[PDB]
């Protein structure tokens, strides 16, 4: 059954032959991704657990294992107890993790690809303050060459050593879905290194989505994200254009066009891991020895390895220019955020009216959660320009709901109910990305349902169309989309909305409305607005769109600015609790259902042969207005 | 999905 | 290029006479608003040692240094003596424990925990903000005008270990014969206030990867006492005494309660004075300073008052507009049109801040819609249920949405914290679009939303409130407020078209309340209040049909 307690006494063993006390293994890669690709996935086979987000301590004691809260009742189901020492990581216990490696041992390893710099300095001051009696040397192990050594070990390469291979080349992002050109990009960039970064002429891009977005290409390495393995090291000359552009990334994979292509900004290519021989060798020797200048910048969470290259007084810990770059979208990018979520309109439109008339016949009732998110996934496979799904598709039925990342597996698998049923999915498109989720039920929905629906849509409904002058802070929108739960009494444990990239990452840095750290919105930044709420071992209701920043009104005094969405699809009727909505929510919903109407309905009727009458007719149905 |  | 501000050596919001060279302003040798904050600096050598903070002279040099790259700065020239008066010679006196609810040597324990714990790295601390000194050591003054304060400095010294040495810089002759008393009592030793400069320089001084700091300051702190040390060794934070006093303890929110009862009182008898005055068109032969000299008047007699918390706003008409409005030259007859009262007191239980608009006259339906949209977000405001981690500029933003609806803002902060019997503005705390953070239990903060129109009028509807635990769920804590300030709204301002039912009932809740608090007091003393008194208080919180 690939056994642990084999792999994890097998590990001890490579632990103690290395004299090595304590090794740290986290869930992660080099790049920081969110989701990781499998040969990066090193828990998993020594704890049996799959779940995405978690840290191994392993001592001579019994090894203990971090995870995320959400992740707690799948880690319980996956993780043998006996085996290893189970724990949870909360908002309020984040750091108790810092406090338990404090705890116990003279020699500590770290994966130097799989940890963030930020993970390790707060562990490393957590330890000059633990033991100040302590002197801490830190090493970088280069080829299992152990033998030139409180030691804080980086290890060049992982002690769990591992899965398939991506051969499928790079592709250009045509200017028409992008709105910009990569030189325009790159001369942006430029001028952020003359007048806002003056302390720092070297940065490194890490973070994929960045290189990707200014490149306009994009790639195959990771199954969610179309984005592909890079670093793009940028050396600036003040006296006042960049002296070298070095792109690190998978030859092989590199198609001609692109190449020639880039013989345009005279970029040297260079293979993928060279980046740590570039940086050692070539770069940091070059570098010459009140107003203090850095070596290089970085990536707020790049990995270990990179950082440690470098003397730590000389490296600069902040965000690319190219977050804020690609925070703001271009009307270009509007438009096709546009396109895109047309697209996913009508994909959602054939799904549900599948379910719907399955729900009719009673044969939605044999089919299964799993089945269910094949089905919206083949529908968006089916649109034009589509590349594959944004993220894992959450298909979950009554109970299900309420495990808010909830996955079904040919294992995890649950028969669809007369309940309940909540869909969150999105898709790639050469377009742009999208992410959305309806909450439907297909039997009688309950009162408390009703209710809960409503409250949580009440929240939605008020994001949707909020007027804000332009200096407000996005915690305070955060906060209105809680409101109706918080009168109750009630919360949810995630944010509200987080920035969406342009065929990037579904989550997208530079702009978020949340509880904790906000900042002002501006136009054409883009958000998803996604309130819920989740009660176990009976249900869970989320509503999402994707909208846009737009300016609203410009007075003598203020700028007032709102939103108009990206999200065409309506909201459930039968969720609706009438006694809890205000006339100016049921014409706001009746003005957007009008507006889907308006919009998918002439897409629908040329198209018969692949949607028909009855979609139209169920298009018609669940966009009525509503009476008041 | 949430930002979380 | 000489820069002249208004402040004074301790970052007073409200500065002596000594202290006005030129309230809010800089002068160099056009308006500051939330985007064009740094404008100033842009824009932009001596200044004043006393007058400057090191908060603006480093963001200034560090600008300077962006552009035009080396500087030279010498005690940039620091004046000691500035370039471009009444004296107080009244007795400080202690502050009793039954309004604090916390001896001095309370706080001092709690203050030394936070050096062994919370700060690791410097074992000297420089407390210069007054309302801080006041407050640790439970002492009042009459230095200032409108904060019962008093000048001073306040140096600890850690052993790291304990307390090594405690000096007190002030006025020695205003220091009286038992208190001290209670500075040997603490240990202390006493010094003057002009001792500050040459103690640092001739005695502290001399002594002293991972990093130890020689002394802490708070942020603001004037150059004179900054310049006496070189910047990589000064370690600029808020002390921690401004959280400490940001979270009044519970005899601290009661004896809070019993001073805004009595300010309930005074506003009572001003109110039923302007009305009876108002039948007989007296009133209108009155003017802002006499409405502004009766109100404060009728605070006076309030018991254990000391005197007004700022400087009263008499405002009639299109002065309402005008925020920061004071009354001599510039006095105006009282008209049948909008009238704003902000006015506020010190007890010894306490300090109140308080703004009513009322209306003499007969009330225009814009008049009544622009009040109404205001009291929406004041209400909204004062019975909010939020998260525990919710930050307090969302509070900021509900009490402004109804106005943003129509696109309407005002100019101001929606809240600040108060001190007790302290500074009415006080830090650790507050409701505002640019600074937030999430509020705790028993603070104490004003609700303020306002509009403002150039020569037509303006409205300003406030609260004092502190923050209660609403209720706590397995997953989180809901926090609320409730009341400090008890006096009614205007009912002739109220636009009903504009008003749910969930605003009635809680006027009417608010109202009744009102009523059942300041009624028996009334009827205890009805010479002081009369039978005219009574039956104009029940008028006014009357429910609502
Ligand atoms: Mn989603
Ligand atoms: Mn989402
Ligand atoms: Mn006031
Ligand atoms: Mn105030």
């Amino acid at each position: 059954d690939n056994n642990p307690a084999a792999r994890l006494e097998e590990l001890r063993t490579i632990m103690k032959k290395n004299k090595i006390d304590v090794y740290i293994l986290i869930n992660s890669d080099e790049h920081n991704s969110e989701i990781i690709n499998e040969k990066d996935k090193k828990i998993v086979k020594i704890t049996n657990y799959s779940g995405a987000d978690g840290i191994l301590i392993v001592t001579k004691d019994k090894p203990i294992l971090y995870v995320n809260a959400l992740y707690e009742l799948q880690a319980m189901n996956e993780l043998d107890q006996n085996l290893f020492t189970l724990r949870i990581s909360r908002i309020d216990n984040r750091d108790e993790i810092f406090e338990t490696i404090s705890s116990l041992f003279n020699t500590i390893a770290f994966d130097g690809k799989n940890t963030s710099v930020v993970f390790y300095e707060k562990l490393r001051k957590a330890l000059l303050n633990a033991y100040p009696k302590k002197k801490i040397v830190e090493k970088i192990i280069y080829n299992n060459n152990f033998d030139d050594v409180l030691n804080f070990l980086v290890l060049e390469k992982s002690l769990v050593e591992i899965y398939p291979v991506n051969n499928k080349t790079l592709y250009i992002h045509d200017r028409k879905y992008n709105g910009a050109c990569a030189g325009e990009k790159i001369d942006k960039l430029k001028q952020s290194l003359m007048y806002d970064i003056k302390n720092v002429d070297n940065l490194l891009l890490s973070e994929l989505d960045e290189i990707a977005y200014l490149l306009n290409l994009r790639g195959y390495d990771y199954q969610y994200s179309p984005l592909f393995y890079s670093y793009l090291l940028f050396q600036f000359d003040r006296e006042q254009d960049f002296s070298k552009i070095v792109f690190f990334t998978t030859v092989k994979n590199l198609p001609a066009d692109v190449k020639n292509l880039l013989e345009i900004n005279k970029v040297i290519v260079k293979e993928y891991e060279e980046i740590v021989p570039y940086l050692r060798d070539v770069v940091i020797p070059s570098i010459p020895k009140d107003f203090k200048k850095y070596d290089i910048s970085l990536s707020p969470y790049i990995n270990l390895m990179i950082y440690k290259l470098f003397d730590r007084k000389n490296v600069l810990l902040q965000n690319s220019p190219v977050v804020k770059m690609k925070a703001v979208k271009n009307d270009v990018e509007i438009d096709n955020m546009k396109q895109a979520h047309i697209l996913d309109g009508l994909a959602l439109l054939q799904f549900f009216h599948w379910c719907e008339q399955k729900r009719k016949t009673k044969e939605l009732f044999n089919e299964t959660e799993m089945s269910l998110r094949h089905k919206v996934d083949y529908f968006r496979s089916t649109k034009k320009n589509f590349i594959f799904p944004s993220f894992s598709t959450i298909s979950a039925s009554g109970p299900n709901a309420a495990v808010i990342h909830y996955e079904c597996t040919d294992k995890t698998n649950a028969t669809i109910k007369p309940a309940i049923y909540l869909l969150d999915s999105g898709g790639q498109y050469l377009h742009g990305t999208t992410d959305v989720t309806r909450t439907t039920h297909f039997g009688e929905p309950t009162a408390e349902e009703k209710r809960i629906y409503t409250l949580v849509l009440k929240g939605h409904l008020r994001l949707r169309k909020v007027i804000f002058a332009s200096y407000t802070n996005s915690s305070a929108l955060d906060f209105i989309a809680r409101e109706n739960l918080f009168n109750n009494f009630m919360d949810y444990n995630h944010g509200t909305g987080h920035g969406v990239g342009l065929t990037l990452n579904v989550h997208e840095g530079g702009c978020s409305i949340g509880p904790v750290g906000g900042a002002p919105l501006k136009k054409n930044m883009v958000l998803s607005n996604e309130p819920g709420y989740y009660m176990k071992d009976k249900f869970g209701v989320r509503i999402e769109n994707m909208q846009y920043v737009i300016s609203k009104e410009i007075t003598d005094t203020t700028e007032y600015l709102s939103f108009d969405d990206l999200t065409m699809y309506p909201y459930e009727k039968k969720l609706l609790d009438f006694s809890l909505l205000t006339n100016q929510e049921i014409k706001e919903l009746n003005e957007y259902h009008t507006t889907i109407r308006n919009t998918l309905l002439p897409l629908v009727k040329q198209s018969p042969q692949e949607y028909g009458e009855s979609v139209e007719k169920y298009l018609i149905e669940i966009t009525e207005p509503i009476a008041i | 999905x949430p930002p979380a």
